[PDB]
RNA sequence: AGAGUUAAAUUAUAACUAAGCUGUAAAAAGCCCUAGUUAAAAUAAAAUAACCCACGAAAGUGACUCUAAUAAUCCUGACACACGAUAGCUAGGACCCAAACUGGGAUUAGAUACCCCACUAUGCCUAGCCCUAAACCCAAAUAGUUACAUAACAAAACUAUUCGCCAGAGUACUACUCGCAACUGCCUAAAACUCAAAGGACUUGGCGGUGCUUCACAUCCACCUAGAGGAGCCUGUUCUA
């Protein structure tokens, strides 16, 4: 319900945190 | 089921009608039964008041049968019967005094008795735990058994034979090999009792 | 029930007194009206739903020349007259 | 008739005898009970091994060893065993909360020998070491 | 370990009969919630599960025993009524 | 007793910190739940390893024991004579309780009152 | 309450196990609950009661509790 | 916060005894320097009480003993000051047991997962960092009222004094800045561009490899009988023609 908007986040931050891996 | 529910099977036995008056409770059950109103369906053709007719004879009639023969079928039955007679009189004529005393004529009763000594005690069914299936040791009920018996009986002595063989001729035969414990059917039997104990933890699995 | 207390007297060791000169007050109004409804020819119902006094109130009502329900009361039995009671019908003029 | 469930003191004065023994001279018999298999060992009391069998011991295999069955057949087993070296009377120790522990104690009670106390034996930590991580996460 | 042997959670057998005795001990067991404890030990559980739990039994018996009050308190009215079509 | 109340509950008045967070609201409905039916588990199982052991012994002839035989047949019957009559006796009486249906109407007789 | 004297306090102790039983049971004010507890532990610790069985000694006095384990 | 202590387990380690032990819905792998019983330090963790509701500002705190000790004659208040679960970092010490990782074993179409075994960082102690949590009781602090009064749901509705916050959704716990023992960090936090919605509660359905009851009467399983699927033909489809 909420949790749609938490999944947005938490998908975004963890593409983020393996991009910083990455890069 | 052209019988209604309200209709009772009928008492074919003339012994209980004849001496109604040293039982009480008796008296008082076939009073309820007949001024209860109670209808009756009508006596099966089978089925007779005759003092000759063994039940056990007429079920194993029943389960020889093909297509509707009846006819065929106690052609078979009587003539097996008299097989095993006159197999026993062979036997009884060739023998000697003591064995004249042993050996049994009566091919009722050496039906019966290879019949209970080739009924399995206990049983298997399979059980479904954990996407596999487990076969399982069962506690079998009394018309079961009695029904496994005759049906390995006429499955053994219809599938075994060679085909110049008659039918009356291997059932005889199996009759008196299973009067004597020695026949392939209580074989057949042995490895239901053996499969059932290899398996015997399996036990648990059954829920009822 | 809050709406009772201007009514109470008192409590006397948790049982709930009622003050009978507020009582007899009312219940003097209460006559009064009754009184000058049936007079000017009107109908009186006795309602109750309590199951000991059921039989005693039929009776009290059949022998004022009033009706009495006592029984479970339906659905739409005041809202919905036409449909309930017939085509066309009188109310109550009160009820009790 | 006065019976007490509870044991006989060591310094007591209380006689009661089986086959002439104090409580305290009389055999223990160990039933490890797990969830997986169920040892059993008859022992004296001066805590010498008299007889031992388990279920594997008695020829099951890896999942029907755990069954009541295989229980009560290792109980049998040791109860045999144990008469062997004479033994009539004997303390049941259960340690463990499994599938063969009722069965293992009737399964001593059917192999011929005879149970006079029975005692639960079961390790409960009053917080020592934490237990493995539960399964299916 | 350290305690004498054969003092506790033992139950001594009457004239023979195990199975009455074994189910004396369990009973014994069971209500000291040590059967529980037991099972619960096997894997162990997070602090905030554990939490959780307490907190959900103790609602389930508030509301048991609150319920199991309201039937003994009504019980006597289960009789057979005098009012009878009424 | 019933375990207390007081300060247990999260609300906008109390100072401390939650104790029991309820799932479902903590209010007495007006029936209570259907009896669950017990669990069945294997019968007559020791009979049984009794006579598999007296066939395993007596290389599996049914003339050599007919005691386990017949006591394990005697078993069965009474599993029989247990499941079909202890169902209507266990579905009636509950001893010193109520059958759910009549506890239900009871209580819809008394009822809890959430509102007003 | 004295954590010295060890008969009072294992008449809150269940007999088999070397439990303490809670207020349902043993049926006191908050306060001596506590009381029995935290004196039972201490007594416990110290060397004077035994934790894992009720001493055998005091298995005949006075039942105050309400548990009933034989039925 | 210090210092001291240990009941229940558990283990090094022997002594007997047994060939297996462990492990699952079921097995395999693992181990037989194994297992059961009898002995036992260290380490770590703190059954029951607790159906209690205390202490602390919060985080937190529930084995025992003692020492020290819980601001303000009590309004609000920062970016200042001092703290701050778990994880993580540095250095030294500990290591029972647990366990990211990793390696074996199963499972599976695959299985870099769920299940099984083994073992590590890590959980522990000392000292220093790091400063984040769904750090949420998603309900600010201090005084009050139960008057007016139901969006919905939830923990009923409100006054006064304050402080902190909030101006569609994404982009975004992002880029760029300042500061910071942090250098794959925290903090502060945009815009281009894209969209016409994004959201919150509910209603009735349908569905659920969700639970509890009750069933299936040729009907699911258990079970009975005869057939089909293999042969030849008959006849109909599909293709190819
Ligand atoms: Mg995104
Ligand atoms: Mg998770
Ligand atoms: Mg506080
Ligand atoms: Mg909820
Ligand atoms: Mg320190
Ligand atoms: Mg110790
Ligand atoms: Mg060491
Ligand atoms: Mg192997
Ligand atoms: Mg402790
Ligand atoms: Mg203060
Ligand atoms: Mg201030
Ligand atoms: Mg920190
Ligand atoms: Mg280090
Ligand atoms: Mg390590
Ligand atoms: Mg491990
Ligand atoms: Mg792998
Ligand atoms: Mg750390
Ligand atoms: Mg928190
Ligand atoms: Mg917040
Ligand atoms: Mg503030
Ligand atoms: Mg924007
Ligand atoms: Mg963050
Ligand atoms: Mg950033
Ligand atoms: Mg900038
Ligand atoms: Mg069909
Ligand atoms: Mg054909
Ligand atoms: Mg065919
Ligand atoms: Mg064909
Ligand atoms: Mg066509």
């Amino acid at each position: 319900k909420n949790i749609l908007k938490i999944r947005r986040r938490k998908m975004n931050h963890h593409k983020y945190r393996k991009l910083v891996k990455r890069t | 089921s052209r019988y209604g529910p309200e209709y009772k099977d009928p008492q074919i036995d003339k012994e209980y009608y004849r001496k109604p008056l040293a039982e009480q409770t008796e008296e008082e059950k076939y009073e309820r039964d007949f001024k209860k109103t109670q209808l009756i369906k009508a006596a099966p053709a089978t089925k007779t008041s005759s003092v000759f007719e063994d039940p056990v004879i007429s079920k194993f009639t029943n389960m020889m049968m093909k297509g509707g023969n009846k006819v065929l079928a106690r052609s078979l039955m009587t003539q097996t019967l008299e097989a095993v007679k006159r197999k026993q009189f062979a036997k009884y004529h060739a023998a000697s005094a003591e064995e004249q005393a042993t050996i049994e004529r009566n091919p009722y009763t050496i039906f019966h008795q290879a019949l209970k000594n080739c009924e399995p005690v206990i049983g298997l069914v399979p059980i479904l735990k954990g996407g596999h299936f487990y076969q399982v040791p069962v506690p079998l009920a009394d018309r079961r058994r009695r029904f496994l018996a005759m049906k390995w009986m006429i499955a053994e002595c219809r599938e075994k034979k060679h085909r110049r063989v008659l039918m009356p001729e291997k059932l005889s035969q199996e009759l008196l090999e299973a009067f004597h414990n020695q026949g392939p059917v209580i074989k057949r039997k042995h490895d239901m009792h053996k499969m059932a104990e290899a398996n015997r933890a399996l036990a648990h699995y059954r829920w009822w | 029930h809050r709406f009772m207390e201007p009514y109470l007297f008192g409590s006397r060791l948790g049982q709930d007194i009622i003050d009978l000169e507020q009582t007899a007050a009312h219940l003097q109004l209460a006559l009064n009206f009754t009184a000058h409804v049936a007079y000017r020819e009107g109908i009186i119902l006795f309602v109750s739903r309590h199951r000991q006094f059921a039989h005693l109130i039929e009776t009290t009502a059949r022998d004022c020349g009033e009706y009495a329900h006592t029984r479970y009361f339906k659905g739409g039995l005041l809202t919905n007259a036409p449909l309930l009671l017939g085509p066309g019908v009188r109310l109550p003029d009160l009820i009790i | 008739s006065s019976f007490s469930i509870y044991p006989p003191i060591p310094g007591q004065e209380n006689s009661l005898r089986w086959a002439g023994k104090k409580f305290e001279e009389i055999p223990i018999a160990h039933i490890k009970a797990s969830y997986n298999n169920t040892q059993i060992q008859v022992v004296s009391a001066a805590h010498q091994p008299l007889a031992h069998a388990s279920c594997g011991t008695e020829g099951f295999r890896n999942a029907k060893k755990g069954t009541g069955i295989a229980a009560q057949t290792a109980g049998i087993a040791a109860a045999a065993k144990a008469t062997g070296k004479g033994v009539t009377h004997v303390r049941v120790v259960v340690k463990g909360l499994g599938p063969g522990r009722l069965s293992a104690i009737k399964g001593l009670t059917m192999g011929g020998l005879e149970v006079i106390s029975i005692t639960d034996n079961t390790p409960i930590p009053h917080n020592g070491c934490r237990p493995r991580k539960a399964r299916r996460l | 370990a350290n305690h004498l042997k054969f003092i506790a959670r033992t139950v001594m057998v009457q004239e023979g009969n195990v199975e009455g005795a074994y189910r004396t001990l369990n009973r014994i067991l069971t209500m000291d919630g040590l059967i529980e404890d037991i099972k619960r030990r096997r894997y162990y559980e997070k602090p905030c599960r554990r939490r959780q739990r307490e907190s959900y039994e103790t609602c389930r018996r508030i509301y048991n025993m609150e319920m199991a009050r309201k039937i003994n308190f009504l019980m006597r009215k289960n009789r057979a009524d005098p009012w009878q079509g009424c | 007793a019933t375990p207390s109340l007081r300060g247990r509950l999260a609300r906008l008045g109390n100072p401390r910190r939650p104790i029991l967070k309820p799932n479902k609201p903590l209010i007495l409905a007006n029936h209570v739940g259907e009896r669950r039916r017990e669990k069945g588990e294997a019968t007559c199982i020791t009979e049984m390893s009794v006579m598999m052991a007296c066939w395993k012994q007596n290389e599996f002839r049914d003339e050599a024991c007919r005691k386990e035989i017949q006591d394990f047949f005697d078993c069965a019957s009474r599993a029989e004579a247990a499941r079909k009559m202890r169902s209507i006796q266990e579905n009636l009486g509950e001893l010193g309780s109520l059958p759910p249906k009549k506890l239900n109407k009871l209580l819809h007789r008394f009822p809890n009152k959430p509102h007003v | 309450v004295d954590y010295k004297n060890v008969q009072l306090l294992s008449q809150f102790i269940s007999p088999f196990t070397g439990c303490i039983y809670g207020r349902h049971i043993t049926g006191l004010c908050g306060k001596k609950q506590k009381e029995i507890t935290k004196a039972i532990k201490r007594a416990q610790i110290l060397g004077f009661m035994p934790v894992t069985y009720k001493d055998p000694a005091y298995l005949k006095d006075p039942k105050v509790c309400n548990i009933k384990y034989r039925e």
